[PDB]
């Protein structure tokens, strides 16, 4: 399965 | 920003350099027909406690480099060149469109990015890449452990050091992976200015004014990056940056290096 690497802020 | 990596291991991260999101480029790795890509993200600071956010991610891919910028909505770079949305790129192998507010960029090899010209950023990789990419996202083999990593593959000591290593090629004077308590700020907006020649420009190694004789003895790049700093917190104020560039002329003359009638080229007289 596709994994997934995010981010947001700070 | 706050991370969450292929592997779902959560940490934060304040460096405001350019890293290295996600890679193949990982030494001691085989690619085995895998296209190759490297993402990269550009951060910011702000405040004090200093954070930093994204603001600009990077995709290069099939001989061509899409960036996306803060607050730059509707847009993308295809190699610098501000273009439009929706876009076909490499041979109609890549594609950004925008969507739900945000660029989604596509590629027929299963790379997914978005960004939403603020500071969420995802990158999906298909199931293929397992084990096979490294950088500030690990290396997606389900285990989450082993994610803080040199690229030489040894356990990293700490943090702000790990991301150091992860930093993409490129000059950065102003830049650092952590800030050790006392650590000014700067508008990225202002940078340019005070780098430039009737600021900070004298004391960049390649602009060529009245401090290039004393550059190969005095490094500069610790007083460029305390003149920028001194000068934009200061509004720009003609006597910090005039006393920031005597103290380079100070550390110059100890050197041995004379530099005479220097305030009549900089304006500082
Ligand atoms: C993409 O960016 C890299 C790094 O700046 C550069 O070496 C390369 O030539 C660029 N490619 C294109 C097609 O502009
Ligand atoms: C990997 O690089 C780090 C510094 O970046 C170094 O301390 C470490 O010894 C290296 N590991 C190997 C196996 O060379
Ligand atoms: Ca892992």
């Amino acid at each position: 399965a596709p994994a997934t690497c995010w981010l947001w802020g700070d | 920003p706050h991370y969450h990596s292929f592997d779902g291991r959560k940490f934060d991260f304040q460096g405001t350099c350019n890293y290295v999101l996600a890679t193949t480029g990982c030494p001691g790795v085989s690619t085995q027909g895998l296209t190759p890509f490297t993402v990269t993200t550009k951060n910011q600071n702000r405040g004090n406690p200093a954070v930093s956010y994204v603001r600009v991610v990077t995709v290069a891919a099939l001989g061509t480099n899409i960036s996306i910028h803060k607050d730059e909505i509707g847009k993308v770079r295809v190699n610098g060149v501000l273009t439009a949305l929706p876009v076909s790129v490499a041979d109609g192998r890549i594609s950004v469109a925008q969507g739900a507010s945000k660029a989604l960029l596509v590629a027929d090899f299963g790379l997914q990015v978005s960004y939403d010209w603020n500071w969420r950023v995802d990158v999906t990789l298909p199931s293929s890449y397992h084990g096979a990419v490294c950088g500030l996202c690990g290396n997606m083999d389900r285990n989450p452990n082993n994610d803080q990593v040199f690229p030489n593959g040894t356990l990293a000591p700490s943090i702000p050091i790990w991301g150091g290593s992860w930093r993409a090629p490129g000059w950065d004077p102003l830049c650092w992976d952590e800030c050790r308590g006392s650590c000014p700020t700067c508008p990225e907006d202002r940078l340019e200015q005070y780098e430039g020649p009737g600021f900070c420009g004298p004391l960049a190694s390649g602009t060529g004014g009245p401090f290039t004789t004393c550059h190969a003895h005095v490094p500069p790049e610790s007083f460029f990056k305390g003149c920028v700093l001194d000068v934009c917190m200061g509004g720009g104020d003609h006597d910090i940056l005039c006393k920031t560039l005597a103290s380079y002329v100070a550390a110059c003359q100890a050197a041995g290096v004379v530099i005479e009638d220097w305030r009549a080229q900089v304006g500082c007289e």
